[PDB]
């Protein structure tokens, strides 16, 4: 077969690309919820390109960051489109990542074979959180500066080295020009680390294969990826493009905060310091239990639970379509996450703090009830046997 | 002309090449890489197993000498035949077969894979 | 008791039944309507080419000169 | 674009042949070195030209077994003047079909195309036969192909039974297996093949045969190419002594019987009576293909356990083999052997063969010969084989007279001569249920 | 001191191989004078002379065609009928096969035993077979038995009597008779010409086989074996006047129905619908698949171009002597890489449609590469084609068409088939002119008409798991290079 | 092919004039 040349895809120059993007077998029954990984990759590429073209007109200086952003908006031809694309596409990137994560949670796309895939996804989530935080600090608005101050003040929670760590991260005794330059360099660096992590993510999944909505062993009925899943992914991309244009050209600043258009005044403070909408569940988990070290420990516990989710055993039935109790638990979890995100954009009054305390408890009750349910349902076949 | 009987420069070049090949314990045809043209690969596949194994032994000895940063002993260097050809005729036969096949509009028997 | 696959293999029947639950086949005899599908795809390609061209030009002209330096030239 | 149902307007039509075209008499010309050149004229617009050599599997030294099989495999390949690619491309360019056949007493190289390509056909055939370059890589590739063929050689039981019968019965020249073996394939090489060809493809043993070629043109083409061969005396034909034997290969059940004739194709009358007897016995594997023969009427029609029974023969120069090849159920093997022996004895005994049956067999043999002669390839093969066997092409009417001269007494005498020879039996399959060769031979006379 | 070239083993081997290579570098012109590998057009008019085929039309529409060679010793006489398995109904599908099995086993004058005895006694033998659009009963005899064979043929066609006890036994033997190449082709026909008469298999389903009775066979004969669709082809040592006289004397009381095969084809015609049938088992050692486009009719002027295109896509076999040096590019691609056990291009012609494709047998591992090679070569014929390749294909087609006609039986088969399909016997000179009137431009035009962006029908059986699916072949049907 | 190369050059020129759009 190798004596003389054949289809150029099989040639060594395009062998890996063919094997991983064209001839790769995937289950034929994948729904539209499986295009979100490719859609998130497209969002990441859009962010990288748009940021690369924004850094040509952005000056990371406390006296020039906001003015440079406004220069991009007004003087630069298409700069308003560039910055709106960047911000709203970070928002859509987090949206599609959330949909990715929750679809994985529903279909148990992590359990036995894709534990490394889930762990790489959690690492990717951490990288995205850090990158988005630094990028939001970059414009040097009022909200950006004070959110940076508060979130870095969380780092003063380790009982021994918290103060040293926060002082070293700040570049000084307060958020200032050194912090702005540091965050600009980190915000440029991390997306390439994000690309590497995404490549490892895709390779780790391609080691075993994509899960299917049934959750069953899918190797008898599989189809080539290109002719059939490139068109479905194209439909997803065009729908996302319609959504993205809707949120850029007509509602650009709806997802953003109005206080970010006020130049950063360290002396004054906004009445309500709130992070971006996609950090709201984490902020609410932080502020649920009253403490600072306690809140940091709660965030660490959230990430540890996410990392330890795939390593639970006796989850023989994978898909939630055949688990009524687990489906109800997942829907309660999604409602809890939405409620937690809504709470994160609210003051620390009595009903809000009580609901935030309850919501975090439900969030961890999800991560306990899932192993409990798996262990209980391991003996289902012997009991219902007929 | 490139001939070590009418050209002093050609004679000197042949002497230097013979000296280098004898020092490394090699033969000129052993310098031909199968991965280069694939005509050498076809010629070596057609060549007898004894000759191919001898070429491999000579090449391994030369590689070992290069790794050790040494040459062959004086007696072995003296008893060397750097230009005792064994592959040129088969290579010419393969090349002329390929030329005949291409002239008549025939698909090549072997094709280089794109790296 | 004959296997269904074996019976289907050993009995090639002219009358072939498809699924037809979400794709109603054309009656046997009508020509294939491939021109219409190709032209629908051609309209979609019109759209995609327009988007690609405008995105590329937007990026290039953003990297190009700005109104501030254009006005300072006088 | 004229439809096929309408004649094309611009085509000039060749004149039609007359209804009765004179049958061209065979013309034989012997070159001074001993090469015989033969040709025949045909009304068919295509011609078949073959090169037949008296060399065969019998002329095989212990160091060159399988050489004939390799030569059949290495039939038309690279030569000292044109490469294998050039040979194949020439054959395709003129559109011709080329093939070769190897037997126990002769080898042939058949090449047939349109009649206007006679010089090119003769030249390519003579080149590829007389001047072969047995390149080592090509020989190795053909050896690998033969290895695969041997690995998948158990599908056909009939050829295996014939080979086993020949090997068991004969202990001399014919004892050499026509099909190559694993050891022979492992040891053969291009040098051995070339030495074998040089020793055995000599001028006196080489003959041209033609079916649709005028003698003058073919002779003019072939004289410059075949007259250069040296004149060397032909070696004496190796002799084989027939001894009754047994072969058993435990792997249904397939077996066969055989006997020997003192005279082969040189005793034309006896050989043709043997052919008539073979047609009379007939066969069938369960109209007009032989469902009213003796074996079909007395064996297949009264024993469903008989899967497939037929009568086989093989007539070589100065020798003959005749027997019954049959496959049946494993548990029915003893009764099957008894029935076959009883049928052979009944044919041997006088008065059991009916005059009507003999007449039907005689007419069937005549019709089979006449219809076989229809094909141009068979005509060329007949010319070449007859020249190799005798030195001249005996006319078809002599074979017709030999067929018509067969009588009940003659067929009974031939069957007695058959049953008077020692028995050769070969069984392949569920062997351990068969009776013993001593019992089988006791079922027959000496 | 360097040792002599004969001192060591590998030096001796190198010297021997060099000497062997040195004895073939010098050819001689006397062994290369006439041979030429480059194909070239030739004029065969001086040899394309054959006995005239005399065709006579009886008043009832019966046709009698003879090719007389009085010098021959044997002759063949046959009856070709333009009614096959396509011109039947859904309720009676196996009727043609059942009739061709039952037509040699009973007559009101001779029973099966007497008929077989009469056939055997004169030496000649008679055969019969039914295609999807033709049905032939022929007999090869000695030149003196031609009237007897003709009388037997007329007797079996007309005076046949179907005994019920014989019908039951033939039904049992057919159910017992219930290569895989014919299976693949039957599935391909069913999935290509679906819901049309050509979709049905020749043998027919067992449910319709079981219900066949004497009345059904008699009705089928009376409604389809009508004289206008009936041609007696004689070849060899026969006289046209004698054959016509015997046919007039014997072939009487034949059915006379106004319905013609042309109107039967016009009603409910055959339409090619692109489809595939996959029968993955993985229990068979080899995978056999056939991908076929839509061909041309018998009288279509592009049919000869389709035969030429088949010739330039010639068959290749693992045991073929050509090896990897075959003329066609597809055979070269398959043989060089050894990606298939045996490939063969087929072109089947029917009254109003046809098939043109490649049937391949290959190991399970090489299915994708073999399919790529097949589609690549076919679309190459679509887009760019070589003049020398077309010339070689034309020469091969002419040679094959003239080598197949070798004998009285092939001559009679050609006569009958050509009268049933073209309505006439195409002379050799005109056929050669038609073949050689096909060039690179004609090949490109015909391939554009029949192949370019046209739906395929794929029938595959075996370990077909690496075989590309329908969309892959459909996309490979055309090139995006230009 | 010369014609194929010419048509592809025409297509490339049309694409370039669609992208850059010199004097539309
Ligand atoms: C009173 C009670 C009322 C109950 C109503 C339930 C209902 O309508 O459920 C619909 C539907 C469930 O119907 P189903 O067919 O049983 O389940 C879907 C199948 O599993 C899988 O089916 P599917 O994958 O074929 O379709 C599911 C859905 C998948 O839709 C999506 O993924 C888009 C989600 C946008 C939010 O796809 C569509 O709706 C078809 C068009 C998709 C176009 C491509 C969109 C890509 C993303 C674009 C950017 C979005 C930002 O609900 C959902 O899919 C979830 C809705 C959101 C929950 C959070
Ligand atoms: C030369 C090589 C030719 C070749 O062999 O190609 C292989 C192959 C050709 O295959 P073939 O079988 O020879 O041709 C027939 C096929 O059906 C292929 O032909 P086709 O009919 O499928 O062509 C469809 C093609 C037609 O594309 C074009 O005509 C464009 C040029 O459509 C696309 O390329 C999809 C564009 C999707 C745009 C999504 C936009 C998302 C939102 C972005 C932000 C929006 C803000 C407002 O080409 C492809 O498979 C095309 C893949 C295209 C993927 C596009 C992904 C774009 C993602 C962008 C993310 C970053 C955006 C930054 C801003
Ligand atoms: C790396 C960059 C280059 C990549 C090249 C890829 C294609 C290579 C190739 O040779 O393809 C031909 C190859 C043609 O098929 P073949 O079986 O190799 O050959 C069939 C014929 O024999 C020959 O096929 P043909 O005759 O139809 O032509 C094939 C090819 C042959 O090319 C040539 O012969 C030379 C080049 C063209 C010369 C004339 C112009 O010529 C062209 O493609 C002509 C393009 C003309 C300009 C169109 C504008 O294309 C394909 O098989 C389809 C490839 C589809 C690739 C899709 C990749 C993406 C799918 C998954 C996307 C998932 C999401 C991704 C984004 C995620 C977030 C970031
Ligand atoms: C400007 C650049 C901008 C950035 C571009 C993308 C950067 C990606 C960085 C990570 C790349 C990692 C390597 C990817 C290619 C690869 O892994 O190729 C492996 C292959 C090895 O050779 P092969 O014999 O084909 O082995 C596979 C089949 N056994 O390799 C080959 O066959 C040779 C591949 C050469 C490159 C093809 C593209
Ligand atoms: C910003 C954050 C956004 C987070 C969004 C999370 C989305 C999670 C999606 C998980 C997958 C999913 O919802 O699948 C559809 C689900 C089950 O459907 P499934 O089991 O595939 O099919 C039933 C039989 N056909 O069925 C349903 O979802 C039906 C109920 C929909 C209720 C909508 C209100
Ligand atoms: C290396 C590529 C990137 C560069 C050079 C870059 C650069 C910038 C710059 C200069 C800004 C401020 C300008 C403005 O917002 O108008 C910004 C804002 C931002 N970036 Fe990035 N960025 C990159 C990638 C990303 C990625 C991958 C994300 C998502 C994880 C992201 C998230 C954000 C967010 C949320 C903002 C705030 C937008 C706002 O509301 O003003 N950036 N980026
Ligand atoms: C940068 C953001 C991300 C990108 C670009 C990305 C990309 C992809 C891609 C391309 C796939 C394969 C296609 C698919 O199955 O949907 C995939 C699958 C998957 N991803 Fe991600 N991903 C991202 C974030 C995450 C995160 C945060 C998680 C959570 C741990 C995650 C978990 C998974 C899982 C479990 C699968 C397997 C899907 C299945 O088999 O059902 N991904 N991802």
């Amino acid at each position: 077969i190798r004596n003389q040349r054949f289809s150029l895809l099989k040639e060594p120059i395009s062998s890996t690309l063919n094997q991983h993007l064209i001839d790769y077998p995937t289950p034929s029954n994948l729904s539209y919820w499986w295009g979100f990984g490719s859609l998130a990759g497209i969002c990441l590429v859009i962010q990288i390109v748009t940021g690369v073209f924004l850094a040509m007109h952005y000056t990371p200086h406390v006296d020039l960051a906001f003015n440079s952003v406004e220069h991009v908006m007004r003087d630069v031809e298409g700069g308003w489109l560039l910055r709106y694309m960047h911000a709203n596409g970070a928002s859509m990137f987090f949206i599609v990542v959330y949909l990715h994560i929750f679809r994985g949670l529903y279909y148990a796309s992590y359990s036995s074979p894709r534990e490394f895939v889930w762990c790489l996804g959690v690492v990717i989530f951490l990288l995205m959180i850090v990158t988005a935080f630094t990028g939001y600090v970059l414009p040097w608005g009022q909200m950006s500066f004070w959110g940076a101050t508060v979130i870095t003040s969380l780092a003063s929670a380790i009982p021994v080295v918290g103060d040293t760590i926060v002082t070293w991260l700040w570049g000084g005794f307060s958020v200032d020009n050194a912090t702005l330059n540091r965050f600009f360099s980190l915000h440029y660096l991390l997306p390439f680390l994000l690309v590497g992590a995404s490549l490892l993510h895709l390779a780790a999944l391609h080691q075993y294969g994509s899960n299917n909505p049934l959750g069953v062993h899918s190797e008898m009925d599989q189809i080539s990826f290109y002719p059939y899943f490139y068109v479905k992914d194209l439909v997803g991309w065009v729908a996302f493009a319609i959504f993205f244009s809707i949120w850029i050209f007509y509602a650009p600043n709806v997802l953003g905060h109005p206080d970010n258009y006020i130049p950063a005044n360290p002396m004054s403070t906004p009445p309500h310091i709130v992070p971006e909408w996609y950090f709201l569940p984490i902020y609410a988990i932080l502020r649920s239990i009253p403490d600072k070290s306690g809140g940091v420990a709660a965030i660490a516990l959230v990430f540890i639970c996410l990392l330890a989710l795939p390593f639970f055993k006796s989850m023989y039935v994978r898909s939630s379509s055949f688990r009524p109790i687990y489906q109800g638990i997942f829907w309660l979890l999604l409602a809890d996450c939405l409620l937690l995100g809504w709470i994160g954009c609210q003051p620390v009054e009595a009903p809000f703090v009580t609901i935030g305390q309850i919501s975090s408890f439900v969030f961890f009750l999800f991560f306990a009830i899932t192993p409990i349910l798996g262990r209980v349902g391991r003996g289902i076949p012997n009991s219902y046997t007929t | 002309f490139l001939d070590p009987k009418k050209n002093w420069l050609a004679a000197q070049h042949m002497k230097s090449l013979v000296k280098r090949l004898s020092k490394y314990g090699l033969r000129y045809d052993d310098l031909y890489d199968p991965y280069y043209d694939l005509d050498v690969k076809e010629a070596l596949n057609r060549l007898p197993k004894e000759v191919v194994d001898a070429r491999h032994a000579r090449l391994k000895r030369a590689i070992d000498l290069s790794m050790k940063h040494e040459y062959l002993p004086e007696d072995l260097q003296a008893m060397q035949t750097p230009f005792r050809g064994y592959l040129q005729d088969m290579l010419a036969l393969v090349k002329r077969e390929r030329a005949e096949r291409e002239a008549l509009g025939g698909l090549p028997l072997y094709q280089r894979s794109i790296p | 008791e004959i296997p269904a696959t074996v019976a289907a293999v050993k009995n090639p029947s002219s009358k072939i039944i498809y699924d037809e639950h979400n794709h109603e086949r054309f009656p046997p005899g009508d020509p294939s309507k491939r021109a219409f599908a190709y032209f629908v795809l051609t309209g979609g390609r019109f759209v995609y080419a327009s988007l690609i061209r405008l995105l590329v030009l937007k990026f290039v002209l953003s990297m190009s000169a700005s109104k501030d330096v254009l006005a300072l030239a006088s | 674009a004229t439809p096929l149902d309408f004649p094309l307007p611009g085509v000039i039509l060749s004149p039609p042949l007359p209804d009765y075209v004179a049958p061209g008499k065979t013309i034989i010309t012997t070159l001074p070195n001993g090469v015989k050149v033969a040709s025949e004229t045909s009304a068919t617009p295509t011609a078949s030209i073959g090169l037949y050599v008296d060399c065969g599997s019998i002329y095989e030294s212990p160091i060159s077994f399988g050489a004939t099989h390799l030569l059949e495999r290495m039939a038309f390949k690279t030569t000292r003047n044109r490469s294998h690619f050039r040979v194949v491309r020439e054959v395709e360019a003129i559109g011709g079909n080329v093939q070769a056949s190897a037997s126990r007493e002769q080898m042939g190289y058949t090449f047939d195309a349109l009649k206007t390509y006679v010089p090119e056909m003769v030249e390519l055939l003579v080149d590829c036969v007389r001047n072969p370059a047995f390149l080592d890589w090509e020989v190795n590739e053909q050896l690998l192909k033969v290895k695969a063929e041997i690995g998948e050689a158990s599908k056909n039981p009939q050829d295996l039974l014939l080979e086993a019968i020949h090997s068991a019965g004969f202990s001399g020249a014919l004892a050499n297996p026509l099909l190559a073996s694993e050891s022979a394939i492992n040891r053969l090489n291009g040098a051995i093949l070339e030495e074998f060809v040089a020793e055995n493809y000599t001028a006196p043993r080489i003959v041209l045969a033609a079916s649709g070629v005028e003698h003058e043109e073919l002779l003019s083409v072939a004289e410059p190419l075949l007259s250069d061969l040296p004149s060397v005396p032909r070696p004496e034909e190796p002799k084989s002594v027939y001894t009754g034997g047994d072969y058993r290969c435990q792997s249904r059940t397939h077996f066969a019987l055989a006997f020997e004739l003192p005279g082969g194709w040189h005793k034309l009358k006896d050989a043709m009576v043997l052919t008539v007897l073979q047609m009379l016995l007939g066969g069938g594997g369960s109209p007009g293909k032989g469902m009213y023969s003796r074996l079909y009427l007395n064996v297949l029609n009264q024993y469903p356990q008989f899967h497939s029974i037929s009568a086989f023969n093989n007539i070589y120069n100065d020798t003959g083999i005749f027997g019954i090849q049959v496959t049946t159920s494993s548990d029915f093997i003893s009764k099957a052997i008894d029935i076959t022996a009883n049928e052979i004895l009944a044919v041997a005994t006088h008065g059991k063969v009916e005059q009507l049956q003999l007449d039907r067999a005689k007419q069937a043999t005549k019709s089979a010969i006449l219809m076989n002669l229809e094909s141009r390839m068979v005509v060329s093969e007949d010319i070449g084989r007859q020249i190799l066997t005798y030195g001249e092409r005996k006319p078809v009417e002599e074979f017709l007279k030999a067929v018509d001269e067969v009588t009940l007494k003659d067929i009974s005498s031939i069957s007695q001569k058959l049953i008077s020879s020692p028995l050769t039996m070969a069984s392949y399959g569920d062997v351990l249920y068969v009776p013993s060769y001593e019992s089988v031979s006791s079922k027959f006379p000496t | 001191a360097p040792p002599p070239p004969t001192a060591m083993i590998y030096d001796r081997a190198a010297e021997a191989i060099k000497s062997k290579l040195r004895q073939l570098e010098n050819p001689d012109p006397r062994f290369l004078k006439h041979g030429n590998p480059r194909p070239a057009l030739s004029d065969h008019t001086r040899i394309l002379a054959a006995p005239e085929t005399r065709v006579t039309t009886l008043p009832n529409g019966l046709r009698v065609a003879t090719e007389s060679s009085l010098a021959a010793r044997t002759a063949t006489v046959g009856v070709w009928i333009d009614a096959g398995s396509r011109f039947e109904t859904e309720e009676t599908n196996g009727t043609a096969h059942f009739l061709e099995h039952m037509i040699f086993k009973g007559t009101e004058r001779r029973n099966a035993r007497e008929l077989e005895e009469e056939i055997e006694n004169m030496g000649g033998h008679l055969n019969a077979y039914t295609s999807r659009e033709q049905t032939t009963y022929y007999a090869k005899v000695t030149d003196s038995d031609v009237p007897q064979a003709l009388d037997i043929l007329a007797d079996i066609l007309q005076n046949s009597r179907f005994e019920e006890n014989r019908i039951s036994r033939e039904r049992d033997v057919i159910l017992r008779e219930m290569q895989t190449e014919e299976v693949i082709f039957d599935h391909l026909h069913a999935t290509a010409f679906q819901y049309t008469p050509l979709g049905r298999t020749i043998l027919g389903p067992a449910q319709n086989i079981k219900t066949i009775t004497k009345a059904h066979l008699q009705s089928y004969i009376q409604t389809h074996y009508t004289a206008p669709r009936m041609v007696i082809a004689a070849s060899g040592a026969v006289k046209h006047e004698d054959i016509v006289e015997q046919v007039k004397k014997l072939f009487t009381k034949l059915s006379t129905d106004a319905t013609t095969t042309a109107q039967l084809v016009a009603k409910e015609p055959a339409i090619f619908t692109g489809s595939e049938v996959r029968m993955l088992d993985d229990d068979i050692p080899l995978a056999q698949f056939a991908v076929a486009f839509e061909g041309a009719s018998w009288k279509d002027p592009d049919s000869i171009a389709l035969m030429v295109m088949q010739a330039m896509l010639g068959s290749w076999n693992k045991t073929a002597g050509g090896g990897k040096h075959m003329g066609s590019e597809l055979a070269q691609r398959v043989g060089i890489n050894e990606v298939a056990e045996s490939i063969m291009a087929f072109n089947t012609n029917y009254k109003d449609t046809g098939l043109f494709g490649v049937y391949a047998v290959a190991k399970p591992d090489c299915l994708d590469d073999l399919s790529y090679a097949i589609m690549q070569e076919t679309t190459k014929l679509v887009y760019r084609v070589s003049e020398d390749d077309v010339t070689r294909a034309c020469n091969q087609l002419k040679s094959s068409l003239l080598l197949h006609i070798d004998g009285t039986s092939p001559v009679a088969e050609d006569i009958g088939r050509q009268l049933l399909t073209y309505g006439r016997r195409i002379p050799f000179a005109e056929l050669f002119a038609r073949i050689d009137a096909v060039d690179a431009s004609t090949i490109k035009r015909v391939a554009n008409r029949f192949i370019y962006d046209k739906d395929v029908a794929i029938a595959a059986m075996g370990p077909i798991q690496r075989l590309p699916d329908y969309n892959w072949f459909r996309r490979r049907t055309y090139w995006n290079r230009y | 092919d010369v014609k194929a190369a010419a048509m592809w050059g025409v297509a490339a020129a049309t694409g370039g004039l669609y992208l850059v759009q010199v004097s539309i």
